[PDB]
């Protein structure tokens, strides 16, 4: 129970390599 | 992602996916434009983790330290970098951590000031800075992708031209930053120098002369060499100070950095005119002038028949990237190694003749480098006479004229490594044998009179025999003695400065050495290069590349006989050449701290001496880190110099034994791995290998350096704190 | 079989053995670690071996009705014998023989 | 300065959660 | 600290008296221990290209022996090499074991 | 030797003699012999010479003069039935009785 | 630096390297046989300090010398202890190349390296004016040689 | 087209024996690439004595008949 | 995996077959040679690459040569 910018910041970095999967999919855009 | 790495079903893809990760020369879909842009990003990627490492370096300074504390007493004052915390210090060690100033635990510096400059006080500063040179540097990544994006890639003929940026580059970058340069040090660290504290919003205001600009535009005279300028001085307080633009004393100055900003001073003026000469000579070289044969494209020319110019006959040196690295790393190679000698005799900081951990460790820290370098610099030579080198072009020359007779060098190299072998350590065991018989009289002792002729240039006039500065009448002596000869003859004449020092027996053999293993490393790297295309063991050596284990272990064996694996053999000669240079300079300073010269002149000339005083009596304090009692504060070196001889001999393990044994006990550990119940559910990926014989002898290369240099940063640092 | 058998053995008395060696070590550059580290300094060390050489010096007379003295003088307890010199002693195992006879097996 | 009350008491994790962090990055870019 | 480190009191203040020997050859074990190092960590390959070019000097002045000269066998070296290992790896200890022992007899 | 100055090897040992210091053990085996004048020393070596002579004109012997078949060597059998009596038994007897009746003079 | 005769601080040697051995010395007795060797052994001490007063030797007691060539100091490099050395060297090297020039002929060659008649060791003394002789033969070496070398391919 | 038995000097593309003294082992006329085969005395590191040789390589070595007394 | 190269310097005398682990080689009719034998590696992808062909091979330079090439399954010779 400490660091809940922390944490946000591991849940976004999960969700930017989620979205970079995302951006391999779109490639074109 | 290189496939013919992919298809390898073993672990060993991954080690060269990282090992040939930067090796991309032989990525598979490799052609000639992506080579430079790939490389010019990492060039932008390299600069940029530079750059935010400095600014790392400048942060923890301003966050952490008493360097408020230190500009006022800076000889009492032992100087702090940054805090340490760690759960695991027991507090009975962090107790004696935490001296100085600083109530946190903090670390002492190593890395001693080189931009001494001013310090900014306190108040909002440094860390701006910081935060500024970390974005510039990340703008600068952020450029370099930039110019990999799609229609602004610049084309091949933007690296390859003899008319293009190696003209603009060199004259802009040392003389553009060398008028602001000056004009933002001997006029911004002013305030440092003498007391004269301007704000950003008025340089012309401020001038530090009596007179500015006008003396100097009169051809007659630069009214500015006339004012001298007191011996007393302190940053805040001039104390008799007359300013001038050049204030060169000639001597040793009071204050150890420069001679007040002399020579800082008046290196880039000389830098500049040294682009002023340069700048215009090249310049014309280049012309930006398209040749006019139509003979390199057209219908009309076709097959070999005749080159494309002449004097145009140099593209294998520019299309090739090791060659230019084997020459980048070398000529800043020579100056590495003259930067480490100008930085003892020539020292441009303050307090390093009073300062003693400081001043150790960046000599040897550069000393490394320069080595280094010069490895690089000759295994990309190696690499570009076989991935780049082509008989058929550069036929009838002297550089093709080389390999064809390159024999005879060989053989005069192999006869003076063992010269200066028989000789130096004939000399060296005949000392210990005759001192450990009792009679270190009857020792046949040596005289490096030509190295006491470096004594005798010192302007010394009571020598009298005929030796050159012996006598301020000649004119030889007299052509240009009337300024800065004064403090030449003053600052050499003395036991207290580093100007020169004596030299004697223990001082030449140590050379005599010197150049016994530098001859032999030369050597070393030499041939490597030379029998890279093939040999009479095997001349087929061209059709691998680099890096490849072996021919084959019949007619005799080819045991390790790539270029290579000469590479790999040179390091090791690295290592300790470059160790033995350390061990000498280590004594010419700790000798005349403790005061006793008489201890190197008369032991030093036998290795026994370099054994019990230097290996035993200096390692006190360093091994007494952590003693079976009270733990003070060099706990945490002698530490690291354990953990150094674990990893050094961790490195005997991948050097002494090969790999095939290796091969045989992993089989049986894959055995029992599906044959255990419970755990044979678990099943791996890339099926479990050893190392490559290329890889083997580079990871425990690794080692064998990383521990070596550890074996060496530990003992430096707690040696020299534990005495002074 | 044999061999993996033999592998196992050696590691787990490699990453101990000498993993205790890298374990002090450290204890003591790091601080108060060593301090606690007293009372395991006090375990292993006199808790084997102690009770054979115990064995030994009521050997003789019990166990051996017909010696006046034991296998060796390194046996029997406070039993010290000296020629000007000292020639063997009861060998009080402690501290660090159980670290050095497994840096031994291996 | 900050002293024990500003960056020093979040380094604990900051210092050892890009080491984990990057090993996982790295596993996961190799198992791809 | 307290082990290998105290003992170069006993091996090397010798010099003065008649003990000079267990220091020389203490000193000159490390030599061919560390001479070992040449054995255990080449390859003949090299040391074969090496040969030819002496082998070509020996062909200039014809003074190359009719008995071709060639590198040690890939075996022959590993032997030489644990054989300097252990005799520079035992009269280190040699020396060791008979310094201190005498001077603290 | 006085040569290049090498005599400083010459270690104080006493006794009127100097020289370097042994640790073979050879002044205990022979305190243990009940060896005592010097004569004793040169006739156990003139002793020792005719024995190494034999064995000299033995392996030379039964070879280039004399040679056993190859049956000879299968007699393990026979061959350990002199070993553990002839060399170990009648070598643990012979040497027992010398310390029998040269313990006295020691 | 001063010549040790002058130079004061390096009879203070001499002096502590006796006192050094007198304390080894008069431990045992000077009438016992076995022991009145080290009165000859100190002869030779005293016999050998001598000689080096006369080189130039360091100040502080460690004896130097000249390598540059000086006419004062050529016996300790230039003339005796160094052409010697050459003469006697090459007496044997150019010995053993008249060796490698009669290595040939019928007798196998591996057989005239190493089972050699003694009488070709025999006539190894042949050598007394090698230098302008062995020139000639050198020439004669390279020349017949015709370049005729390894491939290094 | 020499008859055999002659001494030899090693000019093929890819061994640069440069003029190394042998003799025809033998001469075969059927005709291929690299046929002679001759007593090379420096015994490669391979080992063997004889291999295969190319139509160039040696052209004539006494190069003299009446005027090499 | 491994590239396996005849060179032209073949006198057929199966030196390769003979020494060859797995039967990497194969002799085959040929009309320039003495003998009359010439090696061809058709399995090449079952190639190790032990390098034994070159110890057993005549000629002054090998007659048979096999680059080092890629790894697979087959040219490392494991079990597993
Ligand atoms: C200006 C510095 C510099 C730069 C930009 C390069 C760049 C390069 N080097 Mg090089 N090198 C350098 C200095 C440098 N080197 C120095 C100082 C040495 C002497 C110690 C070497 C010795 C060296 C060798 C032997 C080789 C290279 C190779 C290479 C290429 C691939 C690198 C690699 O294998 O992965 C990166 C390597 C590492 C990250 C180091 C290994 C593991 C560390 C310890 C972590 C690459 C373009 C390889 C090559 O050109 O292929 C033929 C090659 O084999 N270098
Ligand atoms: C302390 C260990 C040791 C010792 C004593 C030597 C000694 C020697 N090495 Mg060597 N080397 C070593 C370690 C060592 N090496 C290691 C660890 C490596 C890397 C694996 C190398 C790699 C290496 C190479 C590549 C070469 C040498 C060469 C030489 C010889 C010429 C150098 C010389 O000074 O002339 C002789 C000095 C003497 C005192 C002769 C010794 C006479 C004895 C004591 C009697 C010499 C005998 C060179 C060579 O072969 O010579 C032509 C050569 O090219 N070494
Ligand atoms: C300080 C250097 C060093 C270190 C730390 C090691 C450590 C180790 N060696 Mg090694 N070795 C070394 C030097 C070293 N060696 C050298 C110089 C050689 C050449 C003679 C060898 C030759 C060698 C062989 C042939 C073998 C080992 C094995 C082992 C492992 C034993 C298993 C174990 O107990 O794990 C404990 C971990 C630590 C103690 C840390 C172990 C990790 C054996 C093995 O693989 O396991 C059975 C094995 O067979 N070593
Ligand atoms: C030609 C290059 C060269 C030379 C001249 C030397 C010379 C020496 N090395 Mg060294 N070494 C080299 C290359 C070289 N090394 C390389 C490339 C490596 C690998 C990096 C090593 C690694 C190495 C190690 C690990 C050690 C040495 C040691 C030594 C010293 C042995 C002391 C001795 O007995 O001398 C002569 C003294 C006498 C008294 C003669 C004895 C007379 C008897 C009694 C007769 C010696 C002066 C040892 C040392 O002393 O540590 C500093 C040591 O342990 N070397
Ligand atoms: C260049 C510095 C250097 C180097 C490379 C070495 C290297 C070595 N030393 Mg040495 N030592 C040094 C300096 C050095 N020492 C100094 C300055 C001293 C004090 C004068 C000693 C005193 C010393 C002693 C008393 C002994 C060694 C021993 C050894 C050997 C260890 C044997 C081994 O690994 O088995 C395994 C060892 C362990 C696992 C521990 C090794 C080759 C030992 C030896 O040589 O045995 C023959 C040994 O007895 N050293
Ligand atoms: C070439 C010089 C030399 C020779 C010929 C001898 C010969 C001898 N020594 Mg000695 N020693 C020497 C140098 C020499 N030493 C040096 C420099 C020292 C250090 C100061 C010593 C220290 C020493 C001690 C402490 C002892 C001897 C002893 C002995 C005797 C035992 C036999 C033996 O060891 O066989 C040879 C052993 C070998 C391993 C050589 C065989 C292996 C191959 C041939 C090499 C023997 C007659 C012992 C004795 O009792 O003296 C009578 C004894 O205890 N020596
Ligand atoms: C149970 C067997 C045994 C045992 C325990 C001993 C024990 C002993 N013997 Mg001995 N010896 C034996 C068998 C044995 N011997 C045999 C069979 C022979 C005939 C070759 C000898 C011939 C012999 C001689 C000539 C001498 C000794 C001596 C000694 C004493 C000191 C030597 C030593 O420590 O090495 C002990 C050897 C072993 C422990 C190995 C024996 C193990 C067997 C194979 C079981 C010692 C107490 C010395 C002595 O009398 O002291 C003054 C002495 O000079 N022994
Ligand atoms: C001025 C002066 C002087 C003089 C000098 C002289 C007389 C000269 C010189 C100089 C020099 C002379 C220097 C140098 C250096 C060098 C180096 C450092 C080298 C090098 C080389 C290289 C680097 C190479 C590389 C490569 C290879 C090997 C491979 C391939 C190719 C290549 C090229 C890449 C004096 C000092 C006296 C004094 C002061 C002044
Ligand atoms: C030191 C030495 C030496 C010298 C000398 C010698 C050699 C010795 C000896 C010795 C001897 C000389 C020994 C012995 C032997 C003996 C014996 C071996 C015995 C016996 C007896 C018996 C066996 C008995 C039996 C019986 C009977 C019959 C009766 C009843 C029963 C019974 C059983 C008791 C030398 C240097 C040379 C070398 C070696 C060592
Ligand atoms: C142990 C050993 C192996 C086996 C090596 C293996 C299995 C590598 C083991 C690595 C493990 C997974 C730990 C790796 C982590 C390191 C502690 C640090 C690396 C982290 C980064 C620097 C990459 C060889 O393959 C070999 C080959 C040739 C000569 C000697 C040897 C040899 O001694
Ligand atoms: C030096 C070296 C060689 C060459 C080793 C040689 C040439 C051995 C030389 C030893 C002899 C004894 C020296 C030559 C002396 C002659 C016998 C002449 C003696 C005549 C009188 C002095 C008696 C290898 O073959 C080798 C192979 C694999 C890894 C490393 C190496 C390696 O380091
Ligand atoms: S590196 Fe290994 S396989 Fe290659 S020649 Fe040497 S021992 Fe043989
Ligand atoms: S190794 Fe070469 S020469 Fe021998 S049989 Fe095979 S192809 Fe022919
Ligand atoms: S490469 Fe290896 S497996 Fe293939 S033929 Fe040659 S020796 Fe045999």
């Amino acid at each position: 129970m400490i660091t809940d910018n922390q944490v946000f910041v591991a849940l976004i970095m999960a969700l930017v390599c989620g979205y970079l999967a995302v951006k391999l999919a779109k490639q074109l855009a | 992602f290189s496939q013919a790495l992919a298809s390898d079903p073993t672990t060993r893809r991954i080690w060269y996916g990282i090992a040939t990760a930067h090796d991309f020369e032989s990525h598979d879909g490799m052609t000639e434009e992506n080579l430079y842009q790939k490389i010019f990003a990492s060039h932008f990627g390299h600069l940029a983790i530079i750059f935010l490492w400095t600014s790392g370096n400048l942060f923890h300074v301003a966050w952490q330290g008493n360097f408020e504390q230190w500009v006022a007493n800076p000889l009492k004052t032992k100087p702090l970098a940054h805090a340490i915390w760690d759960p695991h210090f027991g507090q009975a060690a962090l107790k004696a951590f935490t001296r100085g100033d600083t109530v946190a635990n903090i670390s002492y510096s190593g890395v001693y000031h080189w931009w001494y400059t001013i310090g900014i006080r306190n108040n909002v500063e440094l860390y701006t800075g910081a935060l500024g040179l970390l974005v510039l540097s990340a703008v600068f990544l952020l450029a370099g992708w930039l110019h990999i994006q799609p229609k602004f890639k610049p084309s091949l003929s933007w690296f390859k031209n003899n008319e293009s940026r190696l003209n603009h580059h060199l004259a802009g970058l040392f003389g553009v930053s060398s008028l602001a340069w000056t004009g933002h040090l001997v006029h911004v660290a002013i305030p440092a120098s003498r007391g004269q504290h301007v704000g950003w919003d008025n340089f012309i205001m401020t001038p530090p002369h009596p007179a500015g600009l006008q003396p100097f535009f009169t051809g007659n005279w630069s009214v500015y060499a006339q004012s001298p300028d007191s011996m007393q001085h302190v940053f805040g307080t001039s104390q008799g100070a007359g300013t001038a633009i050049l204030t060169f004393l000639g001597g040793f100055h009071p204050q150890t950095q420069s001679l007040w900003l002399t020579d800082m001073a008046h290196h880039h003026l000389a830098i500049a005119v040294i682009f002023i000469v340069a700048g215009h000579m090249y310049r014309t070289n280049f012309g930006i002038g398209h040749n006019l044969k139509t003979i390199l494209e057209a219908h009309r020319p076709p097959s070999g028949r005749l080159g494309k110019g002449h004097i145009g006959i140099y593209q294998t040196l520019t299309n090739s990237l090791h060659f230019q690295l084997g020459l980048a790393l070398a000529s800043l190679s020579v100056v590495t190694s003259l930067v480490a000698q100008h930085m003892y005799a020539m020292p441009p900081y303050a307090y390093m003749a009073f300062d003693y951990v400081t001043q150790s460790a960046l000599y040897t820290h550069h000393q490394y480098i320069a080595g280094l370098l010069i490895v690089g610099a000759f295994a990309h030579g190696a690499i570009f006479f076989i991935r780049d080198y082509d008989p058929e072009q550069n036929q009838d020359n002297v550089l093709a004229r080389m390999l064809a007779h390159k024999e005879a060098v060989i053989s005069h190299l192999s006869w003076v490594s063992l010269f200066l072998g028989f000789h130096t350590l004939g000399l060296y065991v005949h000392n210990d044998v005759v001192v450990a018989f009792g009679n270190p009289e009857k020792q046949i002792l040596i005289e490096p009179i030509f190295a006491q002729w470096i004594q005798a240039t010192s302007g010394k006039m009571l020598y009298g025999f005929q030796v050159l500065l012996s006598s301020s009448t000649s004119n030889a002596s007299v052509a240009a003695q009337q300024l800065w000869l004064p403090g030449w003859l003053e600052a050499v004449n003395n036991e207290s400065n580093s100007l020169f020092l004596t030299i004697g027996p223990g001082d030449f053999l140590v050379h005599h050495a010197i150049a016994l293993g530098l001859h032999t490393t030369t050597l070393i790297l030499v041939k490597g290069a030379l029998d890279a295309r093939g040999s009479k063991l095997m001349p087929d050596k061209k059709d691998f590349g680099y890096s490849f284990p072996c021919d084959g272990p019949g007619r005799g064996g080819t045991c390790d006989i790539s270029a290579w694996d000469a590479f790999y053999l040179a390091m090791f000669w690295m290592l300790n050449t470059i160790g033995w240079v350390t061990f000498y300079w280590h004594w010419k300073h700790l000798s005349l701290w403790q005061g006793n010269v008489a201890q190197f002149n008369e032991s030093s000339t036998y290795l026994m001496g370099w054994l019990r005083d230097y290996l035993w009596l200096n390692s006190s304090p360093l091994i007494n880190g952590y003693n079976p009692y009270g733990m003070n504060s060099l706990a945490v070196w002698s530490w690291m110099f354990l953990f150094a001889h674990l990893v050094w001999a961790t490195g005997f393990m991948f050097l002494i034994s090969w790999r095939g044994y290796w091969q045989e006990l992993i089989e049986t550990l894959a055995w029992a791995h599906e044959r255990t119940p419970l755990a044979n559910l678990i099943r791996w990926k890339d099926k479990p290998v050893a190392l490559s014989i290329v890889q083997a002898r580079l990871v425990g290369l690794v080692h064998f350096t990383v521990g070596y240099i550890l074996t060496y940063a530990a003992f430096v640092i707690a040696s020299t704190a534990g005495k002074f | 079989a044999i061999i993996s058998h033999l592998n196992w053995v050696c590691i787990f008395l490699g990453m101990h053995s000498f993993g205790l060696y890298i374990h002090n070590d450290t204890m003591r550059a790091l601080g108060r670690a060593q301090d606690m580290f007293s009372d395991t300094a006090i375990q292993l060390q006199p808790v084997f071996a102690q009770w054979i050489q115990q064995i030994h010096t009521l050997a003789p007379g019990n166990t051996a009705v017909n010696a006046l003295a034991t296998a060796s003088y390194a046996f029997g307890a406070d039993t010290v014998t000296v020629g000007s010199k000292i020639a063997m002693m009861p060998i009080k195992l402690g501290t660090a023989d159980f670290m050095v006879h497994h840096i031994h097996a291996f | 300065m900050s002293a024990s009350y500003l960056p020093s008491i979040l380094v604990p994790t900051v210092g050892l959660i890009l080491p984990f962090a990057s090993m996982a990055i790295l596993f996961i870019a190799i198992e791809k | 600290r307290d082990f290998l480190w105290a003992q170069a009191s006993q091996v090397i203040q010798s010099y003065g008296s008649s003990l000079s020997a267990y220091g020389l050859m203490f000193l000159g074990a490390h030599f061919v221990w560390a001479f070992s190092l040449m054995f255990l960590f080449s390859g003949r390959g090299y040391w074969q290209e090496l040969i030819e070019s002496i082998v070509w000097a020996h062909n200039k002045l014809k003074v190359a022996p009719a008995i071709a000269p060639r590198a040690l066998s890939i075996t022959q070296g590993r032997a030489v090499g644990v054989a300097h290992y252990l005799l520079g790896g035992i009269a280190t200890t040699w020396a060791f074991f008979l310094a201190r022992i005498i001077a603290v007899g | 030797w006085p040569i290049v100055g090498q005599q400083i090897l010459n270690a104080d040992v006493g006794g009127g003699m100097q020289g370097i210091q042994i640790t073979s053990g050879l002044f205990q085996l022979w305190r243990a012999s009940g060896i005592v004048n010097e004569l004793q020393l040169y006739v156990t070596a003139l002793g020792g010479l005719g024995m190494a002579g034999l064995m000299i004109f033995a392996g030379w012997f039964h070879y280039h003069k004399a040679a056993p078949k190859l049956e000879w060597f299968q007699n393990v059998e026979s061959m350990l039935n002199h070993h553990l009596a002839g060399l170990l038994g009648l070598g643990s007897l012979s040497w027992a009785g010398h310390q029998i009746h040269v313990s006295l003079p020691i | 630096l001063t010549p040790c005769q002058q130079s004061e601080a390096f009879h203070k040697r001499e002096i502590n390297e006796v006192r050094t051995l007198e304390n080894r010395q008069a431990n045992y007795e000077a009438n016992s046989p076995s022991y009145l060797a080290l009165q000859s052994q100190i002869d030779q001490v005293h016999k050998r300090f001598d000689k080096y007063g006369t080189l130039l030797c360091g100040q502080d007691g460690l004896p130097h010398l000249i390598t540059d060539g000086d006419w004062r100091h050529a016996r300790e490099f230039t003339i005796p202890a160094l052409l010697f050395l050459y003469i006697t060297g090459w007496i044997g090297w150019v010995g053993r190349s008249y060796l490698k020039y009669t290595k040939e002929t019928k007798n196998p060659t591996e057989q005239e390296i190493i089972l050699d008649v003694p009488m070709a060791l025999k006539y190894m003394l042949s050598g007394f004016l090698w230098p302008l002789s062995a020139w000639q033969e050198y020439r004669s070496g390279q020349l017949l040689a015709k370049e005729d070398e390894i491939t290094v391919s | 087209m020499i008859k055999k038995g002659s001494l030899v000097k090693i000019l093929r593309p890819e061994s640069f024996w440069y003029n190394e003294v042998g003799t025809v082992v033998n001469v075969e006329t059927s005709k291929v690439l690299y046929p002679v085969l001759v007593r090379f005395d420096k015994v490669n590191y391979s080992g063997l004595n004889s291999t295969n040789f190319s139509l160039d390589e040696l052209v004539e070595i006494k190069v003299e008949i009446k005027s090499d007394t | 995996a491994h590239t396996v190269k005849i060179y032209d310097n073949c006198i057929g005398c199966t030196q390769c077959v003979r020494a060859c682990p797995l039967d990497v080689l194969e002799m085959v009719p040929w009309d320039g040679c003495k003998a009359g034998q010439m090696a061809s590696a058709p399995r090449t992808e079952d190639c190790v690459g032990c390098k034994r062909c070159e110890t057993a091979c005549p000629t002054d330079f090998l007659s048979i040569r096999v680059y080092l090439g890629g790894e697979t399954t087959r040219s490392m010779g494991l079990a597993y």
